[PDB]
RNA sequence: GGAUAAGUGCUGAAAGCAUCUAAGCAUGAAGCCCCCCUCAAGAUGAGAUUUCCCAUUCCGCAAGGAAGUAAGAUCCCUGAA
RNA sequence: UUGGCACCUCGAUGUCGGCUCAUCGCAUCCUGGGGCUGUAGUCGGUCCCAAGGGUUGGGCUGUUCGCCCAUUAAAGCGGUACGCGAGCUGGGUUCAGAACGUCGUGAGACAGUUCGGUCCCUAUCCGUCGCGGGCGCAGGAAAUUUGAGAGGAGCUGUCCUUA
């Protein structure tokens, strides 16, 4: 009989930069804390997870060829509506959707799932918007 | 038997900078060069005569350390002497000329074509046919002189078109 | 080209070599050039 | 880049030099003015609007009062928005007339289609019927919904609906002829839309 | 226009040569992304800009609720592009 | 494709061809870009990359297919229940009539032929095309807009000059 959370949360603001990072080994872990099995006090149902914050996300890196081979598809519902793109120009135009696409998939379906998506807020560069959340930073176990 | 083990002498008239960990910069009478180089290798110039080492032995670090090598002797030997092409063109109306620096060509062609060496590069027209590209990189230099040769490349049938002046064209027979 | 699978050398002039991780032969007799795919 | 709205009146026939005729399409653009003046610092784009009407005061209302008084004009009706023009040439309360143009210049013009209402396939999208004879009971029908193994039907099938009402343009025309004393274009040819619609002109893009 | 396919190559070693290739550079298609046209903020990530209205009254401890309104819109009516 | 096996379906899965409607693959018919040539040129052959778009009208036959006439840049090969019958036709196959040949003692029979022969269904759900209402978008309103993202379009000849 231990406890369950409910509305006892403090969900704090992290900030990752990812300039030499590759994104999946990266993502595996935003994913994780935007769940919040960083904690004790997790729970499946109720996104004990803290919100994220992600910068120079175009100075990403990649293993092999992946930036001319690794190819987002994406279909509409629309005959030969399938479209492509690559990883290098998904990072150039904007890499936000492709980080976002990774963690995305990572991370549980459903609407939870969703809702602890919108923690996440992906930002090229270096800028950071959210200084009013009083945020800090966090380095990757991995 | 072997390339980057050897040694490049700079002669006079030369000054090497490592401006940083690789950032080689060339100076001299015909001009300046730089290229930046693969870290893990090792530059060390000595009184008047420059050396290279490679960490180790595997299929990169070997081409890397021959490759350094030929590169930098292009260099001081570009920035010494200066590179250059000659080119040869065989016609009837075949010609060329200028039109300031720019080069122009009159081969077979409704229209004519004109050429621009952007770069520092010098074209030189001692007659209505021969050309010379001249400069101090020879990665430009035969860019430009392929960019010439693709205009009109020749044929095997009548040796015509573009025609590098040590070229071995190949033939045919006119049916 | 010769494309093929079976990429041989056919004359002593004819020289084998790899570009693109694919195999290719070089020759100046152009009908000796040739290609896997 | 250039540009002007009025609006449409109707289409009638013009000589050139000759006896050429023309087809001409005839509009009413009295002097347009400027409204707000957009920028990338604020707006996120360089871009004005444009007022095209003279409305009454018991048809207009206060936010629009207040948003044409920032100019020194009156209220109006329709009311768009160019883009990618010179930016200092205009002003606020400035007007834009009809001799921007000449007899000569081509052109983009857009406007908005006539409303055909609730047709078929035909008429909508060009198909074509079945025979009238021969047995037949199928006719003016639009075709089969497709094949059987996917269970459904695949999107942009061609059905009927609303025919009309588009937003169109109308690339590579041509002005004949101007009258600013009577603030009137004269351009080569037939437009989208009905008369007493509006027409947004362009210069063309090219 | 940009990046590319096949192809063409420049420089260049591994492999003292040669080599379009591993480093590094450039070309190169009715094709890919754009340029052209249309829809599009339910893009629940719901955006931006301009302008208008004011911050009233009753309860209710507060929470909050209703009950008249402003700007504005509609019911209803004349009609059609 | 001809087939083999009998796994769903015989308390019913309608079967050839054609019409309308398209859609996908590419082993590309044309158009585009190239290599090689026993490629002089013009035309070609073959191979490679390319599926964006386009890829005819008639006679005969139920026909598919095929032959023929005349064109075209070309007159592509296939899949989608040999696409599509709660969308059409129903000429053929394949009911009952009758007939020819042939077989059978005969009743009758023939992937032999011929003539003629009923094609039902008010769309509940999903889906598709259009159209409205409600709520939301941390106040309420009128306008103009950005553009993620989606869809459309995307073909080609002939002549003149170069000559």
């Amino acid at each position: 009989t231990p406890m369950a959370n409910a509305s006892t949360i403090e969900r704090k603001w992290l900030v990752v930069d990812a300039a030499g990072k590759t994104l999946g080994r990266l993502s595996s872990e935003v994913a994780a804390i935007l769940r919040g099995k960083h904690k004790p006090t997790y729970t499946p149902h109720v996104d004990t997870g803290d919100h994220v914050i992600i910068i120079n996300a175009e100075k990403i890196e990649l293993t092999g060829k992946k930036l001319t081979d690794k190819i987002y598809y994406r279909h509409t519902q629309h005959p030969g509506g399938l479209k492509s793109r690559t990883a290098l120009e998904m990072r150039t135009n904007y890499p936000e959707k492709m980080l976002e696409l990774a963690i995305k998939g990572m991370l549980p379906k459903g609407s939870l799932g969703r809702q602890m998506f919108k923690k996440l807020n992906v930002y090229r560069g270096s800028e950071h918007p959210h200084e009013a959340q009083k945020p800090e930073v966090y380095e990757l176990r991995g | 038997s072997r390339v980057g083990k050897k040694l490049l002498e700079i002669p006079s008239d030369v000054t090497v900078t490592l401006n940083d960990n690789n950032t080689v910069a060339v100076k001299g009478p015909k001009g300046e060069l730089t290229r930046t180089f693969h870290p893990d290798m090792e530059i060390k110039v000595e009184d008047n005569v420059l050396t290279v080492a490679r960490p180790s032995d595997q299929k990169e670090h070997r081409a890397l350390h021959g490759t350094t090598r030929s590169l930098l002797g292009n260099m001081v030997e570009g920035v010494s002497k200066g590179f250059e092409r000659g080119l040869e063109l065989v016609g009837v109306g075949y010609r060329a000329s200028k039109s300031g620096n720019k080069l122009v060509l009159n081969v077979g062609y409704s229209h004519p074509v004109e050429i621009v060496p952007e770069e520092g590069i010098e074209i030189e027209v001692p007659s209505q046919t021969k050309v010379v590209v001249k400069g101090t990189d020879k990665e430009r230099v035969g860019a430009i002189a392929a960019n010439i040769r693709a205009v009109r490349s020749p044929e095997p049938y009548k040796g015509k078109g573009i025609r590098y002046e040590g070229e071995v064209v190949r033939r045919k027979e006119g049916k | 080209m010769k494309v093929r699978p079976s990429v041989k050398p056919i004359c002593e002039k004819c020289k084998v070599i790899r570009r693109k991780g694919k195999v290719m032969v070089i020759c100046e007799n152009p009908k000796h050039k040739q290609k896997q795919g | 880049t250039k540009g002007i709205l009025g609006r449409k009146i109707g289409m009638t026939q013009v000589f050139a030099e000759n006896g050429d005729l023309i087809p001409v399409t005839v509009i009413e653009a009295a002097p347009n003015v400027v409204l707000q003046k957009k920028t990338a610092e604020n707006d996120g784009y360089e871009a004005i609007q444009l007022g095209f009407d003279d409305k009454r005061e018991k048809l207009s209302n206060k936010p629009e009062k207040g948003h044409v008084a920032k100019a020194e004009t009156a209220p109006k009706r329709f009311v768009k928005e160019l883009r990618g023009v010179e930016m200092d040439a205009y002003e606020v309360g400035q007007e834009v007339k009809v001799e921007i143009f000449s007899a000569g210049e081509i052109v983009d013009v857009t406007g908005v289609s006539k409303g055909k209402g609730f047709q078929g396939a035909i008429k909508r999208h060009g198909q074509s019927r079945g025979p009238m004879s021969h047995g037949s009971r199928y006719h003016r029908r639009p075709g089969s919904m497709g094949p059987v193994d996917p269970n459904r039907v695949f999107k942009g099938k061609l059905l009927p609906g609303r025919m009309g009402g588009e937003q169109i343009t109308v690339q590579n025309l041509e002005i004949v002829k101007v009258d600013a004393e009577r603030n009137l274009l004269l351009i080569k040819g037939n437009v989208p839309g009905a008369k007493k619609s509006l027409i947004t002109v362009k210069s063309a893009v090219k």
